């Protein structure tokens, strides 16, 4: 028994199931409030054999991230595409509050650092419908009769509703690509003005943080002074021991199912219906350079708009699809007025925002500022500027959508308008934001 | 003296329109907007409205070479509901005094008004600016 | 034995009951006076097989808290969601006194931190019934029993006082998941005034209790040199000495029944009785901004008001559900005359309140005083002030109720008066306090 | 003399910080906020950053009884782009002389600096401020 | 002298009317609010209930360029139960001597009176304010 | 001289903290409550904090028998945002002037102050209670 590598124990079926109980290969990771937790039930049939390859050489590894709610993604270890197909449904069910230490300002940025000191054995790789390979992965009868029965109700907050439960106990994604072995890891965060070389703050806290692991103290002094509070994982202890050390690869666990069930579960699980509705321009404004246009006619009852925009077209009115209920962050938030010498609208909810800022007097009791609406921080992405007016005091911004390549980051073009000096003071800060066009469902006969 | 002036830039930063009543130069003259040989009567200012987000500026100086400061005081005034009064400002830079006084009087809860820039040490009065703002 | 995982112990009958029945997973916790401790009487009927998940990272994890009477709870690893579904029945339960070192005013604020040295080897879970999969707990025949005997009494003071007996005796909420392990805990409790920055108190105060479990002295000084007051214990010692480290999720046991007993179970726990009746505008007064109004005519034989109200409309009257007993927490409290220079009432019990302030003398002996009460500090939440006058001397605050999503913490809006500027000085500390919508049960024939 | 004085306010209406740089008095002396008593040093303001939507004041005023008036320079410049200037500010309300003098210069196209408020005809040079956003 | 003054203000912080009665001032004169020259006869005040909630306000003072100080006496008292007394007041603000004084005699179980502002040391008497209240 | 005196009673009704600063005595001297000998210094009341329904006095009066009155100023500035300004207070009770001079200047509009008891005419300047509430 000395000298065993990933071989032996995948060919011995004791010792290949002993892995693939005590490592939950076959369960998919639910990303709740506590982190990327797997989940109690088997997602997939047992395998009769595994995909593995054997690697023994063991180094120091440094990963950076600059997302917001990744934290435990990172202290997980997983790799950069598997954290960036993760971080909706962390985000989306994480746990927001005013006072986080992350920041992302538009003059400070934050930043997630993890070293690994490696004992690595092997990887194991799992087979995906996607692929095209004989030896899929077959998901159990059990989740595959669940999505039947969410997918049957009768109407479609219960489909919703029940969708949500089953992927609340079965999980989010599933690890498609692992690593075995042994681990010692040791994660930070830190802050730094955008102004600073970039690349001088990586390489001191990456060298930081691997003389600490190496070295094996909860804060670390940089050779630039930076006081970095480093928090330490341990999974090292035989092939009865080995653990997951690292996540390669993840697959959303929506994506394992066939296509026709696929494209209905994708579309149930978009967090807003939308639609668009006619414009009319507010009055007033005349100093302004650019016209505002607002919702036109009453609000239908239960929808609700974004904010000011300078389209004089169309306006996008979106509605939540799940019920409010507690311990589920809701899609959309209420704002309520300013604390005082400012007229416009602060968020309810920590964390969330609003796309324009209000042109005129803000009171959410009474229409139109009644079904103005916030959004939740999964919601939305950086936008860009393009300013109109040549005073101070009359100049707008228009947020314009960043372009991408990939249809997966495309943003709503709204043309939400912000103002670019308010009077008085105590403003809320200024809205940067445009809305994902992933996350709203149109034309649906709700 | 033009030594003693003062500046009031009344600025609306609320999204309903204040007024000016009562405008009043005891001593000194109202003057244009840099040159204080241009006088300009109170009427010009008496009754007028600043819409939101506008901002009207009351320049106001003693005589030429005169012993003599400025003093005044104007209400401001809510359209909304009658014409009721908001405040009541009163300003004085004196030629004889090294103290500048600048007063506002009045309380209704349903208006704020934040001013600064004044200088009450010496000198001139200074340059002060109100925001209010209906609320 | 060496390489034991948590599937071992479940997977040998001997040794997933010595788990089961050494950890008592059958059994609910009872919320008393002396904190979160098991019952002695099986809840549950004895699974066939568990629920587990195999976890290994042994790290160190810190949790803060920011109500009042969740010392114990934060003391067991509860969660910050166990730890909310718990807090209603540990605060009407906790022995009330004055002196308590826990602050809480509109300056100065306290918190409760915990840090757990962990050394997990898996976690446990249970399917409640809401969840509707065909595993469900099923509750043992004699709670089943207990409750149906419970309701079938008399009078509804008979039932109310079975359904109290029994859930002392069998508990009030249940865990469902549950981590399996060992940990070394160290927990502190710290105050500050609101002005200081939140983060850095709370990363300070991190940081010195990380360090000292780390380094596992009771008192302990921090990088701020604050003083803190560290208390410790020890759960940490071979699969037959793990022991539950931490409570991922707790249900309420009356939510464990079916619904049409669940829902009857939920009525008649309400510890008030409401009404609806007419109003009278307060004779004088007539210096102050608002009017006064006061419950109209003789109040009803056994009924109490809250006090002063804005609203023109209507006033709440409320009457106990439970008789008063000794070692239970009544759910009012009788006022009493001020000790010198102040008309006002002060509150009987130690940590009571009452909504609004006395517009007059109050003399608890006459009518409309005697019939005036406060409110257990489980009845009521922080409110909102809206001001009303143009002088310190007669301007008035109307307590609103902090608009939140879910109806579960909806308040009622009684409008409440409370005084800017009491005359004399000694005078109670000003309540800020509306009434919980959850605590009063409307249109029973009671 | 007290009678000179100037209070420049500078106001970060953007979102990217601006520093203050080469700060200098050469007349008068600057002084704290409602007080030309309580001397302070120009390092109090040298290198400070004036964060987005903060005021920065700045006072200065002559000489208790002398006769000067009160002469300064300062700039602004970027700190996210290598301390490049973004304005240079010169103030100058003499004793001996009527028109006063405030002077902005500097060729940086991508912030836009609307000043506002100064007196030159005679008096003091009253109270400056100064918005400053950059594009 | 108007250098010798006192200003009593009677704050009822109770909810039951109290009155007063027998005001008399041996030397001096009551006048007006802020306003020396402006004397006002006793019986303005004597027989007046202050009510509740509101307080009222006596301005005694000394003859003008006198060399008089200002002496004087009232009694509060209750009138819910005859017209009994609450306390007699005396004050004197002398113009030869030093120490004033401020005595509030008799007794009331019924009735909670407290004082302060008082000056005894040398000058004037100061603004002494006499919360009331019945318990 | 005694005779020129003044009290202060800071008297704190609201519910957040307000902090005095900038405390200083120009002419005269503070003292202990009813004793003008014992007298304090300006670091006895300079950063206090006055919590809510707290009263805290200062006692200010010219020297002993100097031909000095009494003159000074002070700050209430609100802990809970940085220290910011919520008043500025001057007092002056002058020997050789008959008149005194009690002013409140500032523009805090989250702070509602009202100060009453003063004496303007002639003698001591008085006892003034000044109650700071926030909103
Ligand atoms: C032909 C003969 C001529 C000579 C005879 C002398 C005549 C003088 C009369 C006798 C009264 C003497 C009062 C002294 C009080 C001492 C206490 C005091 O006034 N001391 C300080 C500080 O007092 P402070 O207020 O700070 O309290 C702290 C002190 N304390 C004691 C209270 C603890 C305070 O500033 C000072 C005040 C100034 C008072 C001086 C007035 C005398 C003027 C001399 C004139 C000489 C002209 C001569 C021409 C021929
Ligand atoms: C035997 C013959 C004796 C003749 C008697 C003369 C005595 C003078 C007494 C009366 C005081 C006059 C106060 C009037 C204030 C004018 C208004 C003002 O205060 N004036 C300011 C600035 O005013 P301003 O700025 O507005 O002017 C600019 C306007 N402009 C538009 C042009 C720009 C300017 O500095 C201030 C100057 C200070 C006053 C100068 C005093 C001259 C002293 C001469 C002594 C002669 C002794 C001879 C012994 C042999
Ligand atoms: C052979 C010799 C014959 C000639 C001698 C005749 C003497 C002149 C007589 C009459 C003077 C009367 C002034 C007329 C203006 C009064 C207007 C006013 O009233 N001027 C107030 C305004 O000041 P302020 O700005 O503060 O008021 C506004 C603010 N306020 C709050 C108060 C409303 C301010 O005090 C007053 C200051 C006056 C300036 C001082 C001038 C000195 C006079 C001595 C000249 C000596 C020459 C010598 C020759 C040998
Ligand atoms: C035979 C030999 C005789 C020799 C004669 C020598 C005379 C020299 C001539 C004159 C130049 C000397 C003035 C320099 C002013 C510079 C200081 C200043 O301009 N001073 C202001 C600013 O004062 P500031 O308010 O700023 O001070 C701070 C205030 N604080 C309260 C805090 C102290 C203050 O106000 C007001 C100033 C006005 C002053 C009027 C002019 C002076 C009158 C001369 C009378 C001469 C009669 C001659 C008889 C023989
Ligand atoms: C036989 C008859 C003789 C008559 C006697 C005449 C005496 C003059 C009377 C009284 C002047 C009053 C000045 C007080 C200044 C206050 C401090 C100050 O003004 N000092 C500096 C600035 O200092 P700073 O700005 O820092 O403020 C200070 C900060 N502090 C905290 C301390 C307040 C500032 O330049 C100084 C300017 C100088 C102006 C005065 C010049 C007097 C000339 C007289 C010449 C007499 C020759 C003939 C003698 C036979
Ligand atoms: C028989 C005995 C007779 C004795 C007579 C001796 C007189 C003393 C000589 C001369 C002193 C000169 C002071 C030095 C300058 C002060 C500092 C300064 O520097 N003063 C500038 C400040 O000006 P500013 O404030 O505007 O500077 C800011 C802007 N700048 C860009 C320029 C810097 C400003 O100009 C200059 C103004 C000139 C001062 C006028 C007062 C002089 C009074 C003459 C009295 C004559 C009586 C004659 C009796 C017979
Ligand atoms: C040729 C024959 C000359 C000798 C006969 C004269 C004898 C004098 C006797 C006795 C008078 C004094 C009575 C007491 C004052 C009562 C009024 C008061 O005490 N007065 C205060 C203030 O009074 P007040 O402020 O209240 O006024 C109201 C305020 N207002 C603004 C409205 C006016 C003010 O400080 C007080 C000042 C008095 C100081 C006393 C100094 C004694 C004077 C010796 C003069 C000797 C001259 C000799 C020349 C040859
Ligand atoms: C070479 C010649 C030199 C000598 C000339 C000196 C002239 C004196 C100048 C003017 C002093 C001003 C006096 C005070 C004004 C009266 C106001 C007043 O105080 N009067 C009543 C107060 O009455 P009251 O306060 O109730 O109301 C008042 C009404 N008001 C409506 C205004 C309020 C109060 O009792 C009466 C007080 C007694 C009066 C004192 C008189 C002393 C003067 C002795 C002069 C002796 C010279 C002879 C030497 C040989
Ligand atoms: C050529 C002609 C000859 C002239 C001869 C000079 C006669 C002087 C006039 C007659 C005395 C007048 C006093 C009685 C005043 C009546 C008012 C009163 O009576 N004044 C009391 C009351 O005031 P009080 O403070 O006590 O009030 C508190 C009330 N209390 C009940 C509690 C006591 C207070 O005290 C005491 C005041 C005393 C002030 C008198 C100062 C005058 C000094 C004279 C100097 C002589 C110079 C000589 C020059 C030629
Ligand atoms: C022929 C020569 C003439 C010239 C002589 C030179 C003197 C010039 C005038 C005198 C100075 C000027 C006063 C300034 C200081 C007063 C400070 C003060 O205002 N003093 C108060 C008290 O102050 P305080 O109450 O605070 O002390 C109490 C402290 N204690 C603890 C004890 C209670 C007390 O009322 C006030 C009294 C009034 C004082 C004026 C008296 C006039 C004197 C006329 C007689 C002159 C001699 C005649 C010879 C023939
Ligand atoms: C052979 C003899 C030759 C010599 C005789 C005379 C020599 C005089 C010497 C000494 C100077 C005296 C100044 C001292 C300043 C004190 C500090 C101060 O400065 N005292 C202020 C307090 O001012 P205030 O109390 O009002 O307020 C404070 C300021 N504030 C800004 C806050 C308002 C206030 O003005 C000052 C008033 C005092 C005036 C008294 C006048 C009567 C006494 C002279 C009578 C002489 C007759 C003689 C006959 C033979
Ligand atoms: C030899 C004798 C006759 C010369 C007399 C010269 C007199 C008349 C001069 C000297 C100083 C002069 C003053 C100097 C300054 C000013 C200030 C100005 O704003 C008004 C004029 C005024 C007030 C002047 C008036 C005339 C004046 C008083
Ligand atoms: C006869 C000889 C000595 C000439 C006398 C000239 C006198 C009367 C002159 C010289 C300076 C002059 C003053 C100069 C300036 C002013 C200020 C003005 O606001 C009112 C007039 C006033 C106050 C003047 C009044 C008259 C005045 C005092």
């Amino acid at each position: 028994q000395a000298g065993d590598t990933l071989n032996d124990v995948i060919q011995d079926p004791t010792r290949r199931n002993k892995l693939i109980n005590d490592n939950n290969l076959l369960k998919g990771i639910i990303m709740g409030r506590d982190g990327p937790v797997p989940s109690s039930r088997e997602l997939i049939v047992r395998p009769d054999t595994l995909r593995a390859i054997i690697n023994n050489r063991a180094t120091i590894e440094t990963t950076t991230m600059e997302a917001e709610f990744t934290e435990t993604l990172m202290e997980s270890n997983y790799n950069s595409a598997s954290v960036k197909v993760s971080a909706p449904f962390i985000t989306a069910n994480s746990e927001y509050s005013e006072s986080s230490s992350f920041k992302n300002t538009e003059t400070e940025k934050s930043m997630y650092t993890s070293s690994r000191y490696l004992f690595p054995q092997g990887r194991i790789d799992f087979t995906t419908p996607d692929s095209g390979f004989d030896d899929v992965i077959k998901l159990s009868p059990q989740f595959t009769s669940g999505v039947q029965a969410a997918l049957a109700k009768a109407t479609g907050t219960e489909k919703r509703e029940a969708l949500q439960n089953l992927f609340q106990e079965y999980g989010h994604v599933f690890r498609t690509k692992v690593h075995i072995g042994g681990v010692l890891s040791a994660h930070t965060m830190e802050t730094f003005s955008r102004s600073e070389n970039e690349t001088e703050v990586k390489q001191d806290v990456k060298a930081g943080l691997e003389g600490a692991v190496k070295g094996w103290q909860g804060t670390i002094t940089t050779s630039q002074n930076r006081k970095l509070n480093v928090k330490y994982i341990v999974n090292v202890v035989q092939s009865e021991h080995w653990r997951v050390i690292e996540v390669t690869e993840v697959t959303a666990v929506a994506d394992l199912l066939p296509q026709p069930i696929r494209g209905q579960v994708k579309d149930l699980l978009k967090p807003l219906l939308g639609k668009w509705v006619d414009v009319e321009k507010v009055p007033g404004l005349e100093s302004l350079p650019v016209s505002v246009y607002r919702p036109k006619g009453a609000i239908p009852a239960g929808w609700f708009w974004l904010g000011d925009t300078a389209d004089a077209s169309k306006a996008l009115l979106v509605k939540p699809t799940l019920p409010a209920r507690s311990g589920r962050n809701p899609a959309l938030t209420s704002l309520h007025q300013g604390s005082g010498m400012t007229e416009q609208p602060f968020v309810d909810l920590p964390q969330y925002q609003y796309l324009s800022t209000y042109f005129g007097s803000f009171a959410h009791d009474t229409p139109p500022g009644s079904t103005l609406r916030g959004l939740r921080p999964d919601h939305v992405l950086p936008g860009r500027y393009e300013m109109h007016g040549d005073t101070i005091s009359t100049a707008v911004y228009v947020t314009r959508p960043v372009d991408v390549p990939f249809p997966e980051d495309e943003c709503f073009d709204l043309k939400s308008l912000v103002r670019v000096k308010l009077p008085g003071s105590g403003n809320p800060p200024k809205p940067r934001s445009a809305l994902k066009k992933s996350m709203v469902l149109f034309d649906s006969g709700e | 003296a033009y030594a003693q002036w003062v500046i009031i830039i009344i600025h609306n930063v609320g999204s309903q329109d204040v007024k000016i009543k009562n405008l009043k130069a005891s001593w000194g003259k109202l003057h244009a907007d840099g040159d204080k040989d241009a006088e300009v009567s109170a009427s010009n200012y008496e009754g007028k409205i600043v819409k939101p987000d506008e901002k009207l500026q009351i320049n106001a100086s003693g005589r030429s070479d005169a012993a003599e400061g400025t003093t005044g005081t104007f209400d401001l005034v809510d359209p909304a509901d009658g014409d009721k009064q908001v405040r009541h400002f009163y300003w004085d830079s004196p030629w004889g005094s090294k103290t500048n006084t600048w007063t506002v009087s009045g309380s209704n809860t349903k208006w704020m008004i934040e001013y600064s820039g004044q200088n009450l040490d010496s000198g001139a009065l200074g340059t002060i600016t109100v925001d209010t703002l209906k609320k």
